Protein backbone atom coordinates (compact mmCIF):
# COMPACT_ATOMS: atom_id res chain seq x y z
CA UNK A 1 0.00 0.00 0.00
CA UNK A 2 2.99 2.33 0.20
CA UNK A 3 4.89 1.69 -3.06
CA UNK A 4 4.90 -0.13 -6.39
CA UNK A 5 5.99 -3.28 -4.54
CA UNK A 6 9.05 -4.59 -2.72
CA UNK A 7 11.82 -5.43 -5.15
CA UNK A 8 13.25 -8.83 -6.02
CA UNK A 9 16.98 -9.40 -5.78
CA UNK A 10 19.03 -11.93 -7.74
CA UNK A 11 18.43 -14.61 -5.10
CA UNK A 12 14.66 -14.08 -5.26
CA UNK A 13 14.76 -14.25 -9.05
CA UNK A 14 16.67 -17.54 -8.96
CA UNK A 15 13.93 -18.97 -6.73
CA UNK A 16 11.25 -17.81 -9.17
CA UNK A 17 13.24 -19.34 -12.05
CA UNK A 18 13.34 -22.65 -10.18
CA UNK A 19 9.62 -22.62 -9.38
CA UNK A 20 8.65 -22.15 -13.02
CA UNK A 21 11.18 -24.75 -14.19
CA UNK A 22 9.82 -27.29 -11.70
CA UNK A 23 6.37 -26.77 -13.21
CA UNK A 24 7.83 -27.22 -16.71
CA UNK A 25 9.63 -30.42 -15.69
CA UNK A 26 6.47 -31.90 -14.18
CA UNK A 27 4.75 -31.31 -17.53
CA UNK A 28 7.24 -33.75 -19.07
CA UNK A 29 5.46 -36.57 -17.20
CA UNK A 30 2.25 -35.87 -19.17
CA UNK A 31 3.40 -34.34 -22.47
CA UNK B 1 -20.95 -2.67 -14.19
CA UNK B 2 -17.48 -3.03 -15.67
CA UNK B 3 -16.44 -4.85 -12.48
CA UNK B 4 -18.87 -7.56 -13.59
CA UNK B 5 -16.16 -8.57 -16.06
CA UNK B 6 -13.63 -9.49 -13.34
CA UNK B 7 -13.32 -12.33 -10.81
CA UNK B 8 -13.84 -10.30 -7.64
CA UNK B 9 -12.27 -12.03 -4.65
CA UNK B 10 -9.90 -14.24 -6.65
CA UNK B 11 -6.82 -12.52 -5.19
CA UNK B 12 -8.02 -13.14 -1.63
CA UNK B 13 -8.76 -16.76 -2.54
CA UNK B 14 -5.23 -17.23 -3.88
CA UNK B 15 -3.58 -15.45 -0.94
CA UNK B 16 -5.73 -16.72 1.95
CA UNK B 17 -6.63 -20.23 0.77
CA UNK B 18 -3.88 -21.02 -1.74
CA UNK B 19 -6.57 -21.98 -4.26
CA UNK B 20 -4.68 -22.81 -7.46
CA UNK B 21 -7.56 -24.39 -9.40
CA UNK B 22 -9.59 -21.25 -10.18
CA UNK B 23 -9.24 -19.64 -13.62
CA UNK B 24 -9.87 -16.01 -12.67
CA UNK B 25 -10.40 -13.11 -15.03
CA UNK B 26 -8.11 -10.22 -14.00
CA UNK B 27 -7.12 -6.81 -15.33
CA UNK B 28 -3.49 -5.83 -15.86
CA UNK B 29 -2.89 -2.48 -14.16
CA UNK B 30 0.86 -2.10 -14.76
CA UNK B 31 3.85 -4.13 -15.95
CA UNK B 32 7.44 -3.61 -14.83
CA UNK B 33 10.51 -5.49 -16.09
CA UNK B 34 13.16 -6.91 -13.80
CA UNK B 35 16.43 -7.27 -15.70
CA UNK B 36 19.75 -9.13 -15.19
CA UNK B 37 22.79 -9.50 -17.48
CA UNK B 38 22.60 -13.15 -18.47
CA UNK B 39 18.93 -13.74 -17.70
CA UNK B 40 15.82 -12.97 -19.90
CA UNK B 41 13.72 -10.20 -18.34
CA UNK B 42 11.21 -11.18 -15.67
CA UNK B 43 7.96 -9.23 -15.94
CA UNK B 44 6.23 -8.29 -12.70
CA UNK B 45 2.57 -7.34 -12.92
CA UNK B 46 0.21 -5.27 -10.83
CA UNK B 47 -3.11 -7.09 -11.38
CA UNK B 48 -6.67 -6.36 -10.30
CA UNK B 49 -9.64 -8.64 -9.66
CA UNK B 50 -11.99 -5.65 -9.45
CA UNK B 51 -11.81 -5.69 -5.64
CA UNK B 52 -8.11 -5.94 -4.77
CA UNK B 53 -4.85 -5.29 -6.53
CA UNK B 54 -1.72 -7.36 -5.95
CA UNK B 55 1.75 -6.35 -7.14
CA UNK B 56 3.48 -9.74 -6.74
CA UNK B 57 2.30 -11.41 -9.94
CA UNK B 58 5.11 -12.70 -12.16
CA UNK B 59 4.87 -13.75 -15.81
CA UNK B 60 6.33 -17.10 -16.81
CA UNK B 61 9.34 -16.57 -19.07
CA UNK B 62 7.73 -18.47 -21.95
CA UNK B 63 5.00 -15.78 -22.07
CA UNK B 64 7.46 -12.87 -22.42
CA UNK B 65 6.56 -12.41 -26.14
CA UNK B 66 3.07 -11.33 -25.05
CA UNK B 67 4.58 -8.33 -23.27
CA UNK B 68 7.29 -7.65 -25.85
CA UNK B 69 4.74 -7.56 -28.70
CA UNK B 70 2.31 -5.48 -26.58
CA UNK B 71 -0.64 -7.89 -26.53
CA UNK B 72 -0.37 -8.10 -22.72
CA UNK B 73 -0.30 -4.46 -21.61
CA UNK B 74 -1.71 -2.11 -19.01
CA UNK B 75 -5.56 -2.12 -18.94
CA UNK B 76 -6.01 -5.39 -20.81
CA UNK B 77 -8.24 -8.12 -19.35
CA UNK B 78 -6.94 -11.70 -19.19
CA UNK B 79 -8.13 -15.09 -18.00
CA UNK B 80 -5.53 -16.98 -15.99
CA UNK B 81 -5.54 -20.66 -16.94
CA UNK B 82 -2.60 -21.93 -14.86
CA UNK B 83 -0.62 -20.36 -12.04
CA UNK B 84 1.54 -21.36 -9.09
CA UNK B 85 2.38 -19.61 -5.82
CA UNK B 86 6.00 -19.52 -4.68
CA UNK B 87 7.25 -18.46 -1.25
CA UNK B 88 10.52 -16.53 -1.06
CA UNK B 89 13.17 -16.84 1.64
CA UNK B 90 11.89 -13.73 3.44
CA UNK B 91 8.29 -14.95 3.54
CA UNK B 92 6.88 -12.98 0.61
CA UNK B 93 4.80 -14.91 -1.91
CA UNK B 94 4.68 -14.40 -5.66
CA UNK B 95 2.03 -15.67 -8.05
CA UNK B 96 3.60 -17.01 -11.24
CA UNK B 97 1.28 -16.87 -14.26
CA UNK B 98 2.06 -19.93 -16.41
CA UNK B 99 -0.79 -19.89 -18.95
CA UNK B 100 -3.30 -17.19 -19.76
CA UNK B 101 -5.46 -15.74 -22.51
CA UNK B 102 -5.89 -12.05 -23.30
CA UNK B 103 -9.67 -11.60 -23.51
CA UNK B 104 -9.79 -7.87 -24.27
CA UNK B 105 -6.97 -5.61 -25.42
CA UNK B 106 -5.86 -2.59 -23.41
CA UNK B 107 -7.30 -0.34 -26.10
CA UNK B 108 -10.72 -2.04 -26.01
CA UNK B 109 -10.99 -1.65 -22.22
CA UNK B 110 -9.57 1.85 -21.96
CA UNK B 111 -9.13 2.40 -18.21
CA UNK B 112 -8.71 0.70 -14.85
CA UNK B 113 -11.97 -1.02 -13.95
CA UNK B 114 -13.50 -0.04 -10.64
CA UNK B 115 -11.59 1.19 -7.60
CA UNK B 116 -9.66 -1.80 -6.22
CA UNK B 117 -7.61 -1.53 -3.03
CA UNK B 118 -4.14 -3.08 -2.52
CA UNK B 119 -4.23 -6.49 -0.90
CA UNK B 120 -0.80 -5.92 0.67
Amino acid sequence: GTSSGSAFSADDLMSIDLAEQMANDSDDSIS
Amino acid sequence: SMVGQLSEGAIAAIMQKGDTNIKPILQVINIRPITTGNSPPRYRLLMSDGLNTLSSFMLATQLNPLVEEEQLSSNCVCQIHRFIVNTLKDGRRVVILMELEVLKSAEAVGVKIGNPVPYN
